[PDB]
């Protein structure tokens, strides 16, 4: 088992709305949960977009999840990662 | 790991005064900081989150400010219910880390202790141990030194003390120190003394008794 | 409405294991992460870890990875913190809390954990008699030494609650024996010592002990 490296990035403000992307990388096995929370609670999957869990060419995997958030509300959001019975949480930077 | 440096560790203020507590983070925590109040080690109560957002029910005299690595909690017009402890916590990275805390105590005028000394009772001496008690009553500030002497020899490592929290009436402290020795050894020495040093005293005060004296 | 109710005080032996609880109510238990925090007087607040009660997945502080085990029973809305190989370093107050949007709220009342090999023992109560060396002006100090008991706490009152002003009951000190000792004192007028009776009432509920010790001047006085 290799634990994921989790990283949160944010795009520029489109129309007062930021896109936040939570990336998990360099993990094994392939089974992972990666999802956005607001005010400590998981969002609906219909408010998010997920990449596939793809190889990185080193015997490990990588994936991502994104959601759109209104400007000034970024501190309410947390990326939740779960892998092999472990979890980690990651707030929105800047 | 983010280290949170909270200052000052203790703070003396009066009702009506404005006080400021600072927390400095070792790296950028992106305003993911909360302030909590704690009275007598009880359940922490949320005051401020996201560095500056005041929590529900919290009086508007509480004010959180900061960004990057520099954060402060200001209490304008300090009220009787605000005396207690305060701490900051960061939520930028795990493990979550806390400031060392700030104890906010009631300021008052300097008051010297009244010193009292108690020999071991005859009842206790039947058990084979002797406890000599020194009481430093109703003093301020908290900082005080008790020095035990037996036949004018300074003692070390055979006493323990405890201090009350600030009194509700007069905002002073009291201190109890217990010198412990065997009954056998107690009955080999004569003069038992408690030398007290405190900034309110003009010079250190000694309270003593002779074993067997009325 | 939201409430995290923890289990009571724990008195446990070194080398053994103990499991303390945090019962959640007033919200959907599986939606929020539960947090655990350790507090001692000497070395401040420390985060132990978090658990997702929906999946049981854990996020540990590396310092508690060998010491602590976090579990959750979603059928009873209860989270648990288990310690293995208990030592005196584990003696602390432990809090549970709730993870909101990147801050903690709804802290539990706390549970005290005291690690000790001591057995339950009632206090001996000795009078701290007034004398010339416990007088200050027209005031005389007197008291009671409540010695060699386990566990905490002890309550002290004076004249069955009729005497409260000037009373100072100090925090207990832990002696090298493993037993506690505390003192309770009161300042009264020196001229009242001939007429007024002074009795300390010591209650130690853990050992089913109740002592009423009259405190009076020495026979020579
Ligand atoms: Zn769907």
């Amino acid at each position: 088992t290799v634990p994921p490296m989790v990283n949160v990035t944010r795009s520029e403000a489109s129309e007062g709305n930021i896109t936040v992307t939570c990336r998990a990388s360099s993990f094994y096995p392939r089974n992972i949960i990666l999802t956005w929370r607001q005010d400590g609670v998981s969002l609906s999957h219909d408010t998010q977009q997920w990449g596939d869990v793809l190889p990185d060419g080193n015997g490990t995997y990588q994936t991502w999840v994104a959601t759109r958030i209104c400007r000034g509300e970024e501190q309410r959001f947390t990326c939740y990662m779960e892998h092999s019975g472990n979890h980690s949480t990651h707030p929105v930077p800047s | 790991d983010i280290q949170m440096t909270q200052s000052p560790a203790s703070l003396s203020a009066s009702v009506g005064e404005t006080v400021t507590i600072t927390c400095r983070a070792s790296g950028n925590i992106h305003s993911y900081l909360a302030w909590y109040q704690q009275k007598q080690g009880k359940s922490p109560q949320l005051l401020v989150y996201y560095a500056e957002t005041l929590a529900d029910g919290v009086p508007s005299r509480f004010s959180g400010r900061g960004s990057g690595t520099q954060y402060s909690l200001k209490i304008n017009s300090l009220q009787p219910e605000d005396f207690g402890s305060y701490f900051c916590q960061q939520f930028w990275t795990t493990p979550y880390t806390f400031g060392g805390g700030t104890k906010v105590e009631i300021k008052r005028t300097v008051a010297a202790p009244s010193v009292f000394i108690f020999p071991p009772s005859d009842e206790q001496l039947k058990s084979g141990t002797a406890s000599v008690v020194c009481l430093l009553n109703n003093f301020y500030p908290r900082e005080a030194k008790v020095q035990w002497k037996v036949d004018n020899a300074l003692q070390s490592g055979n006493s323990q003390e405890s201090v009350t929290e600030q009194d509700s009436k007069d905002s002073t402290y009291s201190l109890s120190s217990t010198l412990t020795l065997s009954k056998a050894d107690y009955e080999k020495h004569k003069v038992y003394a408690c030398e007290v040093t405190h900034q309110g005293l003009s010079s250190p005060v000694t309270k003593s008794f002779n074993r067997g004296e009325c | 409405q939201v409430q995290l109710q923890q289990s009571g005080a724990e008195l446990v032996r070194p080398g053994t294991s103990v499991k303390v609880s945090c019962k959640a109510s007033g919200y959907a238990f599986t939606n929020y992460l539960i947090e655990w925090v350790k507090q001692r007087p000497g070395q401040g607040l420390e985060w132990i870890g978090a658990i997702n009660p929906g999946s049981g997945a854990t996020n540990y502080n590396e310092k508690f990875k060998d010491k602590a085990r976090l579990t959750a029973d979603k059928s009873s809305n209860t989270a648990y913190l288990q310690f293995s190989s208990l030592t005196s370093d584990d003696s602390a107050v432990y809090f549970c809390a709730r993870f909101l949007g990147n801050y903690f709220d709804n802290w539990g009342q706390g549970a005290t954990l005291t690690v000790s090999s001591a057995s339950t023992k009632g206090p001996s109560v000795f009078p701290l008699a007034p004398s010339s060396k416990s007088t200050s002006g027209g005031t005389a100090a007197l008291g009671c030494l409540v010695k060699d008991y386990f566990p905490e706490p002890v309550t002290v009152s004076w004249n069955s609650g009729a005497l409260t002003s000037g009373v100072h009951t100090f925090p207990a000190v832990l002696q090298s024996s493993g037993l506690y000792s505390l003192s309770s004192v009161v300042t009264v007028p020196s001229s009242s010592l001939g007429t007024q009776t002074y009795i300390c009432n010591v209650n130690h509920k853990p050992s089913n002990t109740k002592v009423d010790k009259k405190v009076e001047p020495k026979s020579c006085d």
